[PDB]
RNA sequence: CCCCACUAUGCUUAGCCCUAAACCUCAACAGUUAAAUCAACAAAACUGCUCGCCAGAACACUACGAGCCACAGCUUAAAACUCAAA
């Protein structure tokens, strides 16, 4: 089975600055899509699910 | 080996005392910074109380002197039509005008209320000023 | 007894329509409180039990009055989320 | 001669207004949720106004707007309770747009 | 003119009219809604009895003389007696809160009469007689 | 000291408090075109504070002149004297239809 | 318990009787809101001062005594035997 990554070095430090939510991947992503909602405002099905 | 009693003392003094102790072995990054620069007020745990009988907060209402002209200027002719703009921090409305008006004739040396308040719409009229009364 | 007749809880009848002249006539005796004091008084009430129940129902009636008020201002912020996923 | 707080607090058109009942103040719009407009108006909170039935496409994002002031933070102690409960908004009247 | 849900006033000059007949000229259907029967006596505005029926009068007896049916037969009944009398347009007072305080009047107008206005007179005593004690039940 | 400091004083923008209908006016027992407004036109029921919006004071006086004028004769008490019909209606309730 | 009838009684007058879950189940007065807020629940927690009252349960709103317009009453109010709870 594929295994997470470390996640912070020898310093202890964390890569993810969403480290201490527990779930970096999720809420980077999140954050990803709720910042691309923003830029669009700024400016302005049968074969897929 | 540590402590989480967060509401017996603070941080600073159950950090202190555990290192006299030789319980932390060493210090926490922030203990040396917390002594040379310390906050105001030492944080410690406080339960917040209710007032009874005659106790009171020491908060005191914010008046100025010029609040009895205004509260005067929109009893007599009210909220000006011109819209206030509080995002301008030099922004005069039609009542600040009034006051600095009703302001100078004081220090000329005019010391009546009724007689004083007069004068000062007459001033603006002749200066353009719209003052519809409103009765 | 004495009074005169056909003045008081008289409602006339619109073009035939006795079923809404009644309902009208229930509703008048039913928001000057005649109904219930009339229903309360088929059977003796104690002092000491109506003394209960008319505290009971001016606690009953402060206490919808309240929860209204506190929901009704607390459905101002029913409206649709501004900050969605945040 | 460096200006102190009271004296900012004093000449501030927040302080100067008085009362916010009844006031008429010029407000943007910063924020816009389907028929639900943001309206900034110089305040601690913001207000939420309705887009209006006319003109309604005529209210973008930075579009400055007249309001009536009612309340600059909505506020009430309900019984039982130890402070007062707060919804984090302001109460106004959206009247129209601001033009020049 | 608009619709008034008041009566008119006895010694105003009103233009309302049934039949020719003033408001104070219509005959009177009373009608006593009570717990355990329903009695219904059409009068003359002069207080001249016309036409009287009432659930036990009509064949009904104990439990069902307490019921909307046997009141509307009781009003049918009293309505058969006073249409021979000359009534057509009545005014209803009702007194009582029983099973036939409504049925009673649908009766009524079932039997060919006509209903200008509903009073209700149930007696209210303001402080009267003391009621029997409440029952365990 | 500081001449921009706030200084102690009253409110100067206090609103004043509310008054009733009949703040400041004397109520007789014999004035039964202001009494029939506070009483049912169908009942003659004498209407809670709430309808008739009165403080409890008014409420009181308006409680006792109609109690007394009923028993001297000067008004009804099962009904609404109907000349009093159409005078201004200021209490909160809504009836016919 | 449910239905009906009717009495003492509920009312008045003049005398008694003197009880109540007579209970906000909060003694009177004065003061405080800072301390620890505080066994629990009730009704936020206390201080000063005074009077009244209480000292395991049950026996016991009892016995005896005394007082009382009370005489099948009220007030005051024990003990013996019994238990390791209440
Ligand atoms: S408010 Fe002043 S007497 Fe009613
Ligand atoms: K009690
Ligand atoms: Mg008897
Ligand atoms: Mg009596
Ligand atoms: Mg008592
Ligand atoms: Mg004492
Ligand atoms: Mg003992
Ligand atoms: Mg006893
Ligand atoms: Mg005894
Ligand atoms: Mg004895």
């Amino acid at each position: 089975p594929r295994q997470r990554a470390i996640q912070w070095g020898e310093d202890g430090r964390p890569f993810h600055y969403l480290f201490y939510t527990g779930k970096q991947s999720y809420y980077s992503l999140m954050h990803d899509v709720y910042g691309m909602l923003l830029n669009l405002e700024k400016h302005q099905v049968i074969g897929s699910r | 080996a540590g402590s989480r009693l967060e509401t017996v003392g603070s941080i600073f003094s159950r950090t202190r005392d555990l290192v006299r102790a030789g319980v932390l072995k060493e210090k926490p990054l922030w203990f040396d910074v917390y002594d040379a620069f310390p906050p105001l007020r030492e944080p410690v745990f406080q339960r917040p109380r209710v007032r009874y009988g005659k106790a009171k907060a020491p908060i005191q209402d914010i008046w100025y002197h010029e609040d009895r002209i205004r509260a005067k200027f929109y009893s007599v002719y009210g909220s000006g039509q011109r819209a206030f703009d509080l995002f301008n921090p030099n922004f005069k409305s039609t009542c600040q005008r009034f006051v600095e008006k009703y302001t100078e004739l004081q220090k000329l040396g005019e010391t009546d209320e009724e007689k004083l308040f007069v004068e000062t719409g007459k001033a603006l009229l002749a200066e353009g000023v719209i003052l519809r009364r409103v009765g | 007894a004495k009074h005169l007749k056909f003045i008081a809880r008289t409602v006339m009848v619109q073009e035939g329509n006795v079923e809404s002249a009644y309902r009208t006539l229930n509703r008048i005796l039913t928001m000057d409180g005649l109904i219930e004091d009339i229903k309360h008084r088929r059977y003796y009430e104690k002092p000491c039990r109506r003394r209960q129940r008319e505290s009971y129902e001016r606690c009953r009636r402060i206490y919808n009055m309240e929860m209204a008020r506190k929901i009704n201002f607390l459905m101002r912020k029913n409206r649709a989320d501004p900050w969605q996923g945040c | 001669n460096v200006e102190s707080f009271a004296s900012m607090l004093r000449h501030s058109p927040l302080t100067q207004m008085g009362p916010a009942k009844d006031k008429l103040v010029i407000g943007r719009i910063f924020h816009i949720v389907e028929n639900d407009l943001y309206i900034d108006f110089g305040g601690k909170f913001h207000c939420v106004c309705r887009r209006p039935e006319v003109d309604g496409e005529k209210y973008q994002k930075g579009t400055r707007v007249r309001l009536r002031l009612l309340d600059l933070e909505l506020t009430s102690r309900f019984l039982g309770a130890t402070t007062d409960t707060t919804v984090l908004e302001a109460n106004a009247v959206l009247l129209g747009i601001q033009e020049s | 003119t608009k619709f008034s849900i008041y009566p008119p006033i006895p010694g105003e000059e009103s233009s309302l009219r049934w039949a020719g007949k003033k408001f104070e000229e219509i005959p009177i259907a009373h009608i006593k809604a009570s717990h355990n029967n329903t009695q219904i006596q059409v009068v003359s505005a002069s207080n001249e009895p016309l036409a009287f029926a009432s659930c036990g009068t009509e064949g009904f007896r104990n439990a069902k003389k307490g019921t909307g049916i046997a009141a509307q037969t009781a009003g049918i009944a009293a309505a058969a007696r006073a249409k021979q009398k000359g009534v057509i347009h009545i005014r209803v007072v009702v007194k009582g809160l029983g099973p036939g305080r409504l049925s009673a009047m649908h009766g009524l107008i079932m039997g060919g009469l006509e209903v200008i206005s509903i009073t209700d007179n149930t007696p209210i005593p303001h402080x009267g007689c003391r009621p029997r004690k409440a029952r365990k039940l | 000291s500081n001449e921009d400091l706030p200084i102690s004083m009253e409110n100067p923008y206090k609103e004043p408090l509310k008054k009733c209908i009949l703040c400041g006016k004397h109520v007789d027992y014999k004035n039964v075109q202001l009494l029939s407004q506070f009483v049912s036109p169908f009942t003659g029921c004498i209407y809670g504070r709430h309808i008739t919006g009165l403080c409890g004071k008014k409420q009181k006086e308006i409680t006792k002149a109609i109690k007394r004028a009923q028993i001297m004769g000067f008004m009804p008490v099962t009904y609404k004297d109907p000349a009093y019909l159409k005078d201004p209606k200021v209490c909160n309730i809504r009836y016919r239809e």
